[PDB]
């Protein structure tokens, strides 16, 4: 088996240039290739180029070379892919693989943002409130980058929830989440809304009641 | 080069049946094809390689045939968590290029959507502005459609929708719709409502 | 002409090797491809289960092969290196001979024999392993008579 | 200096060719109607060549796709012989699913699809010994183009 | 290098029984062992190749086996074409050494040899010489022991000897007796006989001409 | 199928120098060699050496050189066997070999003969029976041909329309010339009353003989 280690997220705006990395470990590529596959929200996987890793030499499909530089390094046996003057349609999550035999390896993926926002915390609202059973929710709202943990009583509610994917306009993003519990629990026992956004160290607490 | 083509394009069957997708490419490719499952926002996972061989982890009701131009993939019976948009993959050289994908569900009963809605929060509009979620859960099929109705009249031209991936285990949906606007023109309206339209019922289910 | 010998000797070498890399290429051919099939008339290769017996005679007949070839390779400088993969041969061949029980019949089930010659294989307990080693001895036996090769060539231009 | 080493790589994909080749040879020889031993490595095992037939299929459609992918302006009408040749047989074999495409494929008829020595060849080892020799006007030709460039060095 | 080594020496085998051969290399070889039968006077004829695959025009009664170092040819059912010196080959590489060899004979009855004596031809007396010619034909087995009396006493040089090989027939075996002397010699004697004995009989055959008799 | 034709046959004596051919045609040898083999009278087979078809590069066993070369003509597909300084146990049949798979291709060989004899015809006697009893109804008769080099002569009987009841003896030599006896066994229904010959050919010293067998 190989394995196959990709950088972390990036966040950039456009114009400038982000270059992402994908060690290989293990047995040696049958073919000597590690190969780099474009997945942008909405659209398909979409092969871009492959790199001979005897001798680092490139090779890119006819939309991927205006912009996109593939370098090798042996020692630790790291591809790289550099998009240089970013446009928002690169925004997608970029994999790379390779295959031993007829198996092919993947993973982690890197995905890569191309946007305006910079840095921002969220601002969290509890969401209040016929029926046995009540349904409450949270709204996580105007932050920027992904990702944010929300969980319900450090994650020790777990039935009845929905978080929803969060989506991205004006630059910032906005999720949601929703509890439903029969009316025996709420608002007799503690419930909470736990929200993290590591990256402007926001960690937030919050508890709906009526 | 080759170009690889998937059918069909989307595909909705219940659990217990059996199914089979087809890619075909436009040369012969001498069984050099992978095929692979997705799931919403997950990577790729390998389930079959050189046409007819089981990846790591693969249960044996997925099956891999064919030859030459046309392969298929199979899956005997089907359970809860086979659902996803799958693709196949040429591997040989160069590009591995991937097919289009199939859009594969999981049909089930019809299900009417449980739906809630919510005033904005009181931290929110002393920040200066609101916002009203209205949150339709558990529900069957997909395609749902929804606006909001304010003091008579309605309101269509700012608004967010996310929708969620097929339950894993009752093959349900929950689409969160929430409607952000400036305390300006909420102040002004008592009672709001929220309006879907879905198969499950001719008249709009409602909540105010 | 000092050099241009040992550039000829650099490339006898590799020639060798890489012949070694294309039988083990077909044992993962027919491993990947022909396990579970019959010639088919139209469509090349058909489903027929369970009866790949004459296959594996087969790909124990080319490990013998690639056990004699590396057995006649011979060279100072990759002594250590040769021999890794020569041990490495002969512990794939002993493993398919050992597990003659699942392996020495007509009657071969296509999961066992895919735990014998299929490297990428799940399960490997029946030689999978042991081939996928031989593939990495042989590829850093490769990867070092090029590096050979390439020193000679290199003292042309310096 | 490097016309010299573009046809080095013709030359290295015909040898792995001509090593494809030699590994049906094997099997041919010393394969049909065999078992694995444990103290004798291969011992009799008569009339059950179909899966060993679907190898020699195998290897054989991997030559055609090397074939295919060999694309040089000098070579270009015997690298089209060889891949004539090589379809010729792959297609002979098909032809012969009746005898071949089964399970339980006897010795004689195995020896007659690819053991290209065996007194009759009815079932493919005809196609294949010109398959062989196509291979081998290529590898001289392929070694012909190194040579006379090579011959720069002293000349 | 790789030596081949064969057994055994000889065998003298019947029509219709079983026959093996062995041929054991000095190192492992891989199944790359050739057989060849070879007949007196002719190129040696390849019967097995690889190990196990008869040659072109090989009877199906012959087959090969082994593996690593020990290796047999064997022949079900013996036909008595099938006399002759076999080989094994080392065919790989160089040298592709031979082993000693295996002297098949094929077994029969016994059968007593029809002897015939003829005089010195004419022409031959014209030469110089004379010639009285003992033909033994068609015994078994080959072991045969033959004498020359002139007018009683006997002779023992000047004779020149020659069997054939096994007749492919019948596996029977022929002997010529030659006695080409000067013709002065010749024409001194009465009486010239060239008489063997065999296993066949107690006592020898004895056939003679007389020269101024008829 | 790979055709093999070596020389002809050779007689040379103690001293001189021999060279013998071995013409390929057919398919290439798959390890592209060809390797000569030694036949010497009542030994077995042995082998001698083999060339490289591609660079023509002999090599040989240590019973085998300081003395034997071999050579290559590579546009004629054409081995070549040299002798030096040839002496009596260089008297073999030499033969050359070569493989397409497993399968090895041969003959016809090549007999070499290092003597001091010279070309001598041969003399032929037609063997009477002897009058007196015609003992059985099966008369047997003799051809005597005598003194002769080199080997072959070839014998028949009335042109080669009488084969059954023939033994023709091997050919031995004895101070340098060969005599060879053949016999014809044929019942008294038949001689003297019909006509039976002796054929003899020896091309070497263009020598054609027929001679009846007359009581």
């Amino acid at each position: 088996e190989v394995q196959l280690e990709e950088s972390g997220p990036e966040q950039k705006k456009p114009g400038e240039t982000v270059m992402m990395s994908c060690k290989a470990s293990g047995y040696t590529f049958t073919d000597h290739s590690m190969h780099w596959v474009k997945q942008a929200p909405g659209k398909g996987l979409k092969w871009m180029g492959w790199i001979n890793t005897e001798t680092g030499e490139p090779t890119c499909a006819d939309d991927f070379k205006g912009r996109f530089a593939l370098s090798l390094e042996t020692s630790s046996r790291t591809a790289f892919l550099q998009i240089n003057n970013l446009k928002n349609e690169d925004t997608a999550i970029y994999f790379c693989i390779g295959r031993w035999g007829y198996y092919v390896y993947w993973g982690q993926g890197t995905t890569l943002v191309v946007s305006s926002a910079k840095t921002t915390a969220p601002s969290v609202y509890p969401l209040a409130p016929t029926g046995s059973s009540v349904t409450l929710g949270c709204l996580v709202k105007g932050y920027f980058p992904e990702p944010v943990t929300l969980t319900w009583n450090s994650g020790s509610l777990s039935s009845g929830v929905h978080t929803f994917p969060a989506v991205l306009q004006s630059d910032l993003y906005t999720l949601s989440s929703s509890v439903t519990v029969t009316s025996s629990t709420w608002p007799s026992q503690s419930i909470t809304c736990n929200v993290a956004h590591p990256a402007s160290s926001t960690k937030v607490d919050k508890k709906i009641e009526p | 080069d080759i170009q690889m083509t998937q059918s069909p394009a989307s595909l909705s069957v219940s659990v217990g049946e059996s199914v089979t997708i087809i890619c075909r490419a436009s040369e012969n490719i001498n069984s050099n094809l992978a095929w692979y499952q997705q799931k919403q926002g997950k990577p790729p996972q390998l389930l079959v390689y050189a046409a007819t061989n089981l990846a790591g982890g693969v249960p044996s009701r997925f099956s891999g045939s064919g030859s030459g131009t046309q392969y298929s993939l199979k899956i005997n019976s089907l359970q809860s968590e086979d659902f996803g948009t799958y693709y196949c993959q040429h591997v040989w050289g160069s590009p591995w290029t991937f097919g289009g994908g199939t859009k594969l569900e999981i049909k089930r009963a019809d299900a009417a959507p449980t739906v809630s809605i919510f005033p904005p929060s009181s931290e929110q509009l002393t920040s200066g502005g609101a916002s009203v979620v209205c949150f339709l859960n558990n529900f069957y099929p997909k395609d749902i459609n929804v606006k909001w109705k304010i003091d008579g009249s309605e309101r269509q031209n700012g608004v967010l929708n996310s929708w969620t991936d097929q339950d894993s285990k009752d093959s349900t949906y929950s689409m969160s719709s929430t409607l952000t606007l400036t305390k300006d023109e909420y102040e002004r309206h008592n009672s709001y409502t929220c309006e879907a339209t879905h198969k499950t019922s001719t008249s709009p289910i409602v909540k105010s | 002409t000092e050099i241009s010998k040992k550039i000829t000797d650099s490339n006898a070498v590799l020639l060798a090797v890489k012949e070694v890399e294309a039988l083990l290429s077909s044992i993962d051919e027919i491993a990947a491809k022909a396990i579970g099939k019959k010639i088919h008339q139209n469509n090349g290769l058909d489903t027929e289960n369970n009866h790949n017996g004459s296959l594996l005679a087969g790909a124990y007949a080319i490990s013998t092969l690639i056990k004699q070839k590396l057995d006649g390779l011979k060279n100072e400088g990759l002594k250590e290196k040769i021999d890794a993969a020569k041990k490495c041969s002969e512990t794939f061949t002993n493993k398919l001979k050992e597990k003659h029980t699942d392996l020495g019949k007509e009657g071969v089930t296509d999961a066992d024999a895919k735990e014998a010659i299929l490297k990428t294989n799940g399960t490997k307990t029946k030689g999978a392993e042991e081939l996928g080693k031989l593939f990495e001895s042989v590829e850093v036996l490769s990867k070092a008579a090029k590096e050979m090769l390439a020193n000679s060539v290199k003292e042309l231009t310096s």
